[PDB]
RNA sequence: GUGAAGAGGGAAACAACCCAGACCGCCAGCUAAGGUCCCAAAGUCAUGGUUAAGUGGGAAACGAUGUGGGAAGGCCCAGAC
RNA sequence: UCCUCCUAAAGAGUAACGGAGGAGCACGAAGGUUGGCUAAUCCUGGUCGGACAUCAGGAGGUUAGUGCAAUGGCAUAAGCC
RNA sequence: GCUCAACGGAUAAAAGGUACUCCGGGGAUAACAGGCUGAUACCGCCCAAGAGUUCAUAUCGACGGCGGUGUUUGGCACCU
RNA sequence: UGCCUGGCGGCCGUAGCGCGGUGGUCCCACCUGACCCCAUGCCGAACUCAGAAGUGAAACGCCGUAGCGCCGAUGGUAGUGUGGGGUCUCCCCAUGCGAGAGUAGGGAACUGCCAGGCA
């Protein structure tokens, strides 16, 4: 399995963020898309979600699923969660190496007012 | 073709079972899935003589409790460890 | 509401320490002593514990 | 014949504060050798796997986990 | 002489002997010699009662021994004071509770089986009885 | 748990076992363990059975047409042993 | 003198000239953190090659591993880079 | 800076003979005798493979089992 | 409101493995290419970047099937606290608690928060 090996590759960081009782910004990546959503410290319910599959974001994007696309969703997540009062989150890799579109997804969200 | 008479046990447990066994009777139960199980008591000397027959465990038996005939089949038998006696016999409502 | 009468009929010389305390809980002092206690599931739990030295009339 | 007669002092392990007990902060809950009881919510873990409180409350034992492992937590009640 | 090879430990606690036995029915053959008493039954009595059985029938049937000692018994030497270690293991016994089926054999008429088991029941300390196969 | 540091009654006698905890006196009553034929206080008490051994009132593997009770079995007045 | 298991009677503790084994160290990385990885044993196929080296598939599942005895533990790995 | 390892470590520094012996104590503890036990010892019995020309029990009796006595060698340390 | 799909949990085998069928508009998955951002103790196999041609084969989801896994009564048995008793190296009686194994059977999950596509 290619996904199961990644899931156990992100368990340690994901359970520490729950024991820490901190809001986290989980990031899911696909060869054709990229997703992001802010999940409450409970872990069961979400507060804010923005992704490339959203039609309000994809129509302005030449090809959803590249670095320039990951920068646009990160800005969307940060501004959406800014009016909700969420400012202090913690980034969750979800097993992906913090090197490509996830880095741009975080960097653009970080620059758009979110503090993590 | 084997017909055996039994009565419904008023009291059950470890203490009440050993009083039954000292009076030449031993407990038994009848369970058949879609009906509630029925705990009965029946004499020991009568049923020990029939259970020696090879056909006891194969043939469908008949139990007369409260006047009603219940057709059963012998499922399991609990024997005394070192005596020619019985302790408990399971009838399934077949 | 209803009172219950307990009488001690056997001595407490060589009894377990958990049965000497139950008699103190009930209030019995010597064999033949009769006390009138309130009826209660807790009180009747002491009578059951020592129901070989006490005799309850009812 | 002989060549025996050795032992070690008992380490006095075991649960110290059982379930439902009101503990303070930092009070030891269970002394263990391996990890028989895993740290849950509001309890820590020593270098020798001793489980200690981190906030005053009532102890709780639970069996959360995919592998059905005993967990110890604290309710700030 | 029945005796375990490659035991985990040389010497074993005395222990006790309570309760009824587990193998209380004939499962391999058709006639069985069932105990009614209680007490340890050494490996020397197991072989002495097997010889008296493979000689009464002497040509026919198989014989199953449903017991195995696997219990070391240690005896102190003579003119030795108490203490200073445990005794050195001497023989092996098979703890027997009532209901245990010791021997059993198939392939002979019941009359020959009944008499053959009587020749072995006179070499075992415990009080044994003859039992036949059932149906369940 | 008792003795040690606890007497009293019982187990013939018998610190530990069973009953029971002595502040003192009484020529008063009811009981516990244990007992009621005489020694020695109290049933030669009542009903229904067992034992023939003084078993009761020392001990096993094993042996036996001792004797009482219970459920079945084989043969038998086309006559059993 | 110290450490691990049993005796130790499911909290702690618990003895014998009771039943079994270890220690008087090691490491400047064998510690910290970040990133990554998952074994034993089997089958089949394959040059030297062989019951057993290295390789490719499948079953298996931690029956492997832990600087050092035993117990408890470990996949979020405390095991391996 | 201590195998002060007899590891809560009497000194910085230490082996023996006594039948030539002596004092304070102990039946808290051994040798003799007694006592409890009976592994061991002696005696007896149960089953019967065989020996006995046939035939197990005239006479023995293997492999095993069950007891008695308190006469051996022992165990304990209750009395002195 | 309904169906399909993705993310995060709850719950932990009645929830997993096996056998068969089915799904590609969207989603997911395989996939094309590699100078570049990054990587292989060799290999873009994995990780990663740039895209969309092909496919639903593998994987994944869903549905069906009990061959295993798993859950599992009633009755009885073992054990045992207290109080009595025996022929007391083991048991019995009164009473309270009452397994394990096995039998009948159950059974191929249920559910919460968001985000897409369709009707
Ligand atoms: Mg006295
Ligand atoms: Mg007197
Ligand atoms: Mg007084
Ligand atoms: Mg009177
Ligand atoms: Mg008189
Ligand atoms: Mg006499
Ligand atoms: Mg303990
Ligand atoms: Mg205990
Ligand atoms: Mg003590
Ligand atoms: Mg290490
Ligand atoms: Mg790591
Ligand atoms: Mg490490
Ligand atoms: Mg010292
Ligand atoms: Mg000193
Ligand atoms: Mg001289
Ligand atoms: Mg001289
Ligand atoms: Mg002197
Ligand atoms: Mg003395
Ligand atoms: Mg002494």
């Amino acid at each position: 399995d290619k996904k199961s090996a990644r899931i156990r590759r992100a368990t340690r960081a994901r359970r520490k963020l729950q024991e820490l009782g901190a809001t986290r910004l989980v990031v899911h990546r696909t060869p054709r898309h990229i997703y992001a959503q802010v999940i409450a410290p409970n872990g069961s319910e979400v507060l804010v979600a923005a992704s490339t599959v959203e039609k309000a974001i994809a129509e302005q994007l030449k090809y959803t699923g590249n670095k320039d696309a990951a920068a646009a969703v990160g800005k969307a997540v940060a501004e959406r969660a800014l009016e909700k009062g969420i400012k202090d989150v913690s980034f969750d890799r979800s097993g992906f190496q913090y090197h490509g579109r996830v880095q741009a997804l975080a960097d653009a969200a970080r620059e758009a007012g979110l503090q993590f | 073709m084997f017909t055996i008479n039994a009565e419904v046990r008023k009291e059950q447990g470890k203490g009440a079972s050993r009083r039954l066994r000292a009076a030449n009777k031993f407990p038994a139960i009848i369970y058949g899935g879609k009906e509630a199980p029925l705990a009965i008591e029946l004499d020991h000397d009568k049923v020990m003589n029939m259970q020696a027959k090879a056909e006891f465990y194969s043939e469908v038996l008949t139990i007369v409790v409260d006047g009603k005939e219940i057709k059963v089949k012998a499922q399991d038998v609990q024997r005394h460890p070192y005596k020619p006696k019985l302790q408990h016999i399971d009838f399934v409502r077949a | 509401a209803k009172t219950i009468k307990i009488t001690q009929t056997r001595s407490a010389i060589g009894r377990l320490p958990k049965h000497k305390a139950t008699l103190l809980g009930l209030g019995l002092r010597r064999i033949g002593h009769t006390v009138e206690r309130e009826d209660t599931p807790a009180i009747r739990g002491m009578i059951n514990a020592v129901s070989f030295m006490v005799k309850v009339e009812e | 014949s002989t060549r025996n007669g050795r032992d070690s002092e008992a380490k006095r392990l075991g649960v110290k504060r059982f379930g439902g007990e009101s503990v303070l902060a930092g009070s030891i809950i269970v002394r263990q050798r391996g990890t028989k009881f895993h740290a849950g919510a509001n309890v820590g873990c020593g270098r020798d796997h001793t489980l200690f409180a981190k906030a005053d409350g009532k102890v709780k034992f639970e069996v959360k986990g995919p592998k059905n492992r005993k967990f110890i937590s604290i309710e700030a009640e | 002489m029945l005796q375990p090879k490659r035991t985990k430990f040389r010497k074993m606690h005395k222990g006790r002997n309570r309760g009824l036995a587990q193998g209380t029915d004939v499962s391999f053959g058709s006639f069985g010699l069932k105990a009614v008493g209680r007490g340890r039954l050494t490996a020397r009595q197991i072989e002495a009662a097997r010889r008296a059985m493979t000689r009464a029938v002497k040509r026919q049937g198989k014989i199953w021994i449903r017991v195995f000692p696997d219990k070391p018994i240690t005896e102190k030497p003579l003119a030795v004071r108490m203490g200073k270690g445990k005794g050195n293991v001497e023989y092996w016994v098979a703890l027997i509770q009532p209901g245990k089926v010791l021997y059993e054999m198939d392939g002979v008429p019941e009359e020959l089986a009944r008499e053959a088991f009587k020749l072995a029941a006179a070499k075992l300390p415990i009080k044994t009885t003859f039992v036949t196969k059932t149906v369940m």
